[PDB]
């Protein structure tokens, strides 16, 4: 990551749907960083657990993309991904990612927005 | 790609499995299944000597669903004795699980575990946990559901086998993720499933995070 | 493919098992899951037994042969005694073979070490069975035989070893009380024979790997064998001297001599006292020409981690502090132990440096041991005058955070002696470290955190006016410090640290006013600061500083208008508006500590009403709102407002308690209507969305509003004085706002916190409100229950606080029990049976007390009819339940109660304590007493529950246990004689009668 | 004495103010 800019960095739990058990599950702990490539000025989500360092989450933040509210929460986001590279090959899934706060939850989604918005050119 | 086996052993219910799930996807499994003999899961961590493979046997702690009990012990190169801070029993089975482990491996380093130090209501206070200091044990108080010190009984064996004591997990770095190009034919799919996310409610809401 | 070698009509193709095995060990993913699960049913097979001796012969997979021998182990230790004689013979000989035949060959023996161990832990099985009374010659015979073989001495070392660890070490669960004595017997009346050979293998030294053996075997001995095989002999002196020099043989010789050091000694022999100084003189010798010099830097050295350096340092700690502890009195009188004693304490110093914080723990419980016996015994600190100068500075260095509850206990404990024993010295060391930080020698972060902590430790220990020049000394060298670093960073660090050590030295703030007004208006400021930690570190300080020097905030001092409290009072919405609630919490709760120092009463309400006037006016809006529109609740805002209020009065009444009540009382009636409407709020939100609601933020802020005022009211009448306000005023109003609402909600829409604070009410005032009681249980009985008896996980919190309220029903207000319907009282029964059977410890104990209770409380009845029922109906539920419990191998946590309630229920028989007949009319003869009866009923019911057990096993067992029912720890003993008895076939009966 | 009324007024002016 010598190669791209911090946009955003905050504290998250990062959850994936399980459509199959219809529970969510926790997938990692930590800093979630907004990075924008030197190159292609393509902003992604980078995600490393805590203590670990292994990452849970790496994906584009896709313009398609809409953050949704969770029922059960005032500081979470819901949304699809298509293509996350984590855990391997590129799979889809459902995550959720809540925050400390609603205003960092509200932050995140202004940030993801912006983000949306340099993916677009 | 250096392998190590790891036998993982102890009273049912003190959360061996709960712990080794906790650090195979990252997720805390509240119910409680008993483990039928043994689980085996590949565990890989990234360090500054290169990536280290625990294969990981999860034995189950309750006598009836024992199974193999020391056959699962053979040509182990490391372990994890695990009890319950909350349970006086589980720290006092812990000579008889480490007693059974020893006559099947000789010549391994052991860390024991005081599991879910989370808990407000600590039974197994920390000065009557002495039984590591004439076995050579390295002693971990963890959280499987909080993560205190979730690593540290991996770091410590890693350190051990490896035979760095400087080792240490690192960062691999990251692939650059493709697009999405999504397809309109999956599209009432996704609005589906998405919807089903939404309306089931994220576990633990009153956590920090 | 695999599942063949279940298939037990065919001759077992062991080539079949060798690749179900070996796909099992050294195989991958599904497969070695299917072999798995193949290798288990196998092993389980009862008759698999019969394929061993197979195995043992025609496989050459080692792991096929140590499943073999699993399967032969479960055989001996469960249905040896079933079998014919010559089985056992059969059995017995083709082990001995296949040991002398793997020890005869060097190849079998050097590289299959574990299928030997397996064969020698299998023929102490068998010896735990058939020694020595079908087997006399078995200790003259491994000893002929070991003069044969260096591999066979070496074997029957291993042998030896396991014997003394299952007979000695691990017998205590395994085997009957009876069984245990008999074995032990054997052993010390053949151990002269055993040490013979022990010593010649030692002094002859012909092998290593023969050596290392026989001295694992013989610290395996020391935990048991008579001081005499020890100090008679030679052996003191080979352990201390020759063994000490290879190192192979050092690490378990140090483990030795550490066991050695405990061995039980006469105290009044001066031959015996030198010869216990002359092996410690020979270690340590060895110690420092043959491993390092008492200069040697441990620290790197353990941090290397260079081969077993690490265990070999971690066994010289704990052989040490053993021996110093128990011993290091021989060696302070004479002059020529002097050097000897210093350099054994100079090791304990270099080993305190290592960073290992379990070994760390060891030698501070050493050094804990030392000071305290220098700060009380006459004449002994001169001599250790340079060991505990290093030691101060290791403590300091190595201090840690008092989040660490016990190290920093037993630090702080360790540092307050070493600065008795040398105020001058303590300082001088804290000063310097302080100008090593100023200097930027050791600046870091936590290396004034650390010195912080250290400083702050020793406390109360200097006299006053020492204290006031260190205290100066280090404040006005800390704030140079904070003055001198650049960046919020470093100044909020040292500025904590300051707050920090400020707090800790309470003494000298409540000797100078002044200052302790500038550092609370300096914490006034700090509760201004974003800076992340600086609001919290200002509250934590606040509170901390006032639970000690309260009673200065509360007077008038001689230079101000007013007390303090009614400054902080005034300016409280200016000083706390830019901290988060829970801060502010904290705030309010410290002023409500210095509110309850002031004893004329009208001035503590008058503090009381000024202090809760912000959230009383917030408060009086909210009620005016509310009532005129119900709506304007929903709105999230508003519940945050309301949980705010009534988390600010629970912070005040936590520090309060009974001088609350006025403040109580001025909310109380609105306070309830609230809780009514945000009850409804929630049923309403329940039915229009679903059980989902219940996890919207919306219904779980309407539901902290409620658990709130719930937790305001336990806290409250937790602490109460006058209880008659509590029955006439509080109580008959809470009942009428929560019980009914509780009984009519849906289960996930119940607060558990409803039941908890009932506990309370029960606790206090159960005895005056015996209808109010009643209330309680026909509203959260039957629901609750129900929420609770289809597992034993859904609603844990409901489960816990359940069993709670049942305990404290059943001890204050048992009367609310005998009006409960005969069907209700039934299901009363079935929840404590119920809880027994519970593995969650808070449950199942709280079961096993109401059962005590509850009999006590119908003991206490005399000869009355409902007491006759009550025994009639329930007396045999309860012991068949406490036995099912006991004896299941699910509930070994809660063995001792389970015991105690057994022992009460059988002592009620033997004592005639029940009037009535046990038994069914025409169930057996007219006259039979319930002594008889008992007997029979239980006979009967642990035939059917273990039928392998004899009529004689049972008929004894319960003699034992009925004529024992007055000796709660023999009683003990005869039920763990009973619980390893039912794990075989053919117990021996006459063990019943070892007490 | 005076270095008691010499710590007070160096209390006063302690701060955290990013440099
Ligand atoms: N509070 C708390 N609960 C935990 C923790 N770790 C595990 N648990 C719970 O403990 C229970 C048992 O966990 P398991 O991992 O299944 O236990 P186990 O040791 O594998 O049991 P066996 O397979 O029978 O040996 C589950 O309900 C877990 O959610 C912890 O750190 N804290
Ligand atoms: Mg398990
Ligand atoms: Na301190």
């Amino acid at each position: 990551e010598e190669d791209e800019e911090v946009l955003y960095k905050v504290r998250a739990k990062l959850f994936r749907f399980d459509a199959d058990a219809k529970e969510w599950k926790e997938r990692g702990t930590g800093d979630c960083k907004f990075l924008k490539n030197k190159k292609t000025n393509k902003v992604r989500i980078l995600m490393r657990r805590d203590k670990t360092l292994k990452i849970c989450a790496n994906h584009i933040i896709a313009p398609e993309y809409t953050l949704k509210p969770n029922v059960g929460s005032d500081r979470s986001w819901v949304y699809a991904c298509t293509a996350d590279i984590a855990e391997g090959e590129a799979e889809a899934f459902t995550f959720a990612i809540r925050f400390g706060s609603k205003e960092n939850a509200d932050k995140f989604k202004e940030e993801f927005e912006k983000a949306q918005e340099i993916n677009k050119k | 790609q250096v392998q190590f086996k790891l036998v993982l052993v102890g009273d049912g219910g003190t959360g061996k499995t709960t712990f080794v799930k906790r650090h195979l996807t990252g997720e805390f499994e509240k119910k409680y299944v008993a483990t039928l003999g043994v689980e085996v899961h590949p565990l890989v961590f990234h360090t500054n000597r290169g990536p280290i493979k625990f294969n990981v046997w999860d034995t189950a702690g309750q006598e009836k669903f024992g199974g193999l009990r020391d056959g699962y012990y053979i040509q182990a190169q490391c372990a994890i004795i695990m009890f319950d801070v909350t349970s006086r029993v589980t720290y006092k089975n812990v000579p008889n699980w480490h007693r059974d482990l020893v006559r099947v491996c000789e010549n391994i380093p052991i860390v024991l575990c005081g599991n879910k130090v989370d808990i407000k209501d600590r039974k197994v206070k920390a000065k009557s946990i002495v039984f590591h200091r004439k076995k050579n044990l390295q002693y971990y108080d963890i959280s499987a559901k909080s993560n205190y010190n979730f690593e540290k009984p991996f770091l410590w064996l890693a350190r051990k086998l490896i035979g760095d004591p400087n080792l240490e997990f690192v960062a691999m770095p990251a692939l650059a993720p493709p697009e999405v190009v999504m397809d309109p034919a999956l599209a009432a799919q996704y609005e589906h499933d998405l919807e089903v996310a939404q309306t089931t409610a994220l576990p633990d809401e009153d956590d920090d995070l | 493919s695999m599942e063949g070698i279940l298939d037990f009509s065919n001759d077992l193709d062991i080539a079949l098992l060798d690749q179900v095995v070996s796909t099992f060990y050294q195989g991958s993913g599904v497969q070695q899951k299917q072999a798995q699960e193949i290798l288990t049913k196998f092993q389980d097979n009862p008759d698999a037994w019969q394929k061993a001796d197979q195995i043992l012969q025609f496989s050459t997979n080692p792991q096929s042969k140590f499943i073999a021998l699993s399967i032969l182990d479960k055989l001996i230790t469960r249905k040896w005694k079933l079998l014919p004689n010559d089985h056992r013979i059969g059995i017995r000989n083709f082990v001995v073979g296949m040991i002398i035949s793997m020890c005869q060959d060097d190849e079998v023996f050097k590289t299959q070490k574990n299928l030997i161990n397996k064969s020698d832990l299998t023929l102490v099985q068998i010896l735990k069975q058939e020694w020595p009374q079908n087997w006399p010659e078995f200790i003259p015979e491994l000893i002929g035989s070991s003069s044969s073989s260096v591999n066979v001495c070496e074997n029957n070392m291993i042998v030896l070893k396991l014997l003394s660890e299952e007979v000695f070490d691990f017998s205590a669960e395994q085997m009957t009380q009876a069984k245990a004595l008999h074995l032990k017997n054997s052993m010390s009346k053949e151990f002269e024979q055993i040490f013979k050979l022990c010593f010649q293998v030692l002094e002859q030294g012909s092998s290593s790997s023969l050596i290392v053996a026989t001295l694992e075997s013989l610290l395996r001995y020391l935990h048991w064998i008579p001081y005499r095989y020890i100090y008679e002999t030679n052996i003191l002196e080979l352990l201390s001297t020759k063994f000490m020099t290879s190192p192979d043989t050092r690490a378990i010789t140090l483990k030795c001599l550490t066991e050695v050091s405990n061995l039980k000694i006469p105290q009044d022999n001066d031959l015996i006292k030198r010869q216990t100084v002359l092996f410690f003189q020979n270690t340590l010798q060895q110690i420092a020409t043959s491993v390092m010099p008492v200069t040697a830097d441990l620290k790197a050295t353990y941090a290397n981690a260079n081969g077993n350096d690490q265990s070999f340092l971690q066994d010289l700690a704990m052989f040490l502090t053993t021996y110093l502890a128990r011993n290091r009195a021989l060696l302070e009188s004479d002059e020529s132990l002097r050097e000897l004693l210093l350099n054994a304490h100079q090791y304990l110093i270099q080993l305190s440096k290592i960073e290992e914080r379990e070994l760390f723990k060891t030698t501070l419980d050493y050094w804990h041991n030392l000071v305290a016996d220098l700060f009380y015994e006459p004449l002994k600190k001169h001599i250790y005058e340079e060991i505990c100068s290093q030691l101060r500075l290791v403590i300091i260095e190595n201090m840690v955070r008092p989040e660490e509850i016990q190290l920093y206990k037993s630090e702080r404990e360790v540092l307050v002696y070493l600065t008795h024993l040398n105020v001058i010295d303590t300082e001088e060391i804290m000063i310097s470290k302080l100008a090593r930080q100023i200097d930027g020698s050791e600046w870091s972060w936590h290396n004034i955190n650390t010195l912080s902590w250290a400083i702050g430790s020793i406390s109360g220990t200097m006299s006053e006016d020492t204290e006031k020049r260190f205290v100066v000394t280090v404040i006005k060298d800390l704030l140079g410090l904070c003055e001198q670093k650049r960046g919020k960073d470093n100044k909020a660090v040292v500025a904590s640290d300051i707050m920090y050590v400020v707090g800790q030295y309470p003494r000298f703030l409540k000797a100078h006013w002044n200052f302790l007004r500038t550092v609370i208006l300096k914490l006034f400021e700090f509760m201004h600061e974003t800076h992340e930690g600086v609001q919290d570190m200002a509250c934590d300080t606040f509170i901390k500083i006032v639970q000690k020097c309260k009673y200065h905030f509360v007077i008038q001092q001689p230079r101000e208008s007013e007390p303090f409290i009614q400054t902080i009072i005034r300016d409280i919405q200016k000083t706390t508006a830019d901290l988060q609630p829970q801060q502010v919490h904290t705030f309010y709760k410290a002023c409500g500590i210095i509110i309850s120092e002031e004893r004329s009463v009208a001035e503590r309400n008058r503090l009381l009403s000024d202090l809760m006037q912000l959230p009383n006016m917030a408060w009086d809006t909210i009620v005016e709102q509310s009532t005129a529109n119900p709506t304007l609740l929903l709105d999230s805002e508003t519940v945050k407002i309301i949980a705010n209020i009534i988390k600010t009065n629970v912070a005040v009444c936590t520090s309060m308690g009974a001088d609350f009540y006025p403040q109580l009382g001025h909310i109380y009636y609105n306070m309830l209507q609230l809780y009514r409407a945000v009850s409804s709020m929630i049923s309403a939100q329940v039915a229009a969305e679903g059980l989902i609601a219940t996890k919207t933020p919306k219904v779980r802020g309407l539901r902290t509003i409620k658990k709130e005022i719930l937790k305001l009211v336990e806290t409250y009448i937790s602490k109460a004085r006058n209880l008659d306000d509590v029955v006439k005023v509080l109580v008959e109003p809470l009942l009428n706002a929560v019980l009914e609402d509780y009984m009519n909600n849906v289960p996930d829409a119940r607060d558990a916190e409803v039941l908890n604070c009932m506990t309370t009410v029960v606790e206090k005032v159960g005895h005056m409100i015996p209808q109010g009681v009643i209330l309680i249980l026909q509203s959260v009985f039957e629901c609750t229950l129900d929420m609770i008896n289809k597992d034993f996980t859904e609603y844990p919190e409901h489960r816990v606080e359940f069993y709670k309220l049942l305990k404290v029903i059943n001890e204050k207000s048992f009367a609310a029990f005998l009006e409960l319907p005969p069907a209700a009282f039934k299901l009363f029964v079935d929840a404590i049976c119920w809880a027994f059977k519970h593995n969650n410890r808070d449950v199942e104990v709280n079961g096993l007390q109401i059962a005590l209770d509850l009999v006590k409380n119908i003991e206490r009845m005399g000869n009355v009819p409902f007491a006759n029922e009550f025994h009639k109906n329930y007396f045999f539920i309860f012991v068949s339940e406490t036995f099912f419990v006991l004896t299941d191998s699910d509930h070994k946590s809660g063995f001792s109660k389970q015991a105690l309630l057994l022992m009460k229920l059988i002592s009620l028989v033997y004592d005639n304590k029940i009037s009535v007949p046990l038994y069914q009319e025409a169930e057996v003869p007219q006259g039979t007493s319930n002594q008889v009866y008992l007997s029979q009923y239980l006979a009967n019911m642990l035939s059917n529950a273990f039928p392998h057990l004899t009529s004689e096993q049972i008929a004894s067992f319960l003699s034992a246990l009925t004529k024992q029912c007055k000796d709660l720890v023999v009683f003990k003993g005869t039920l763990r004689d009973f619980l390893v008895q039912i794990k075989e076939v053919g117990g021996d009966p006459t063990d019943y009668l070892f007490a | 004495d005076g270095y008691i009324e010499e710590l007070i007024r160096m209390f006063g002016k302690l701060s955290i103010h990013d440099d």
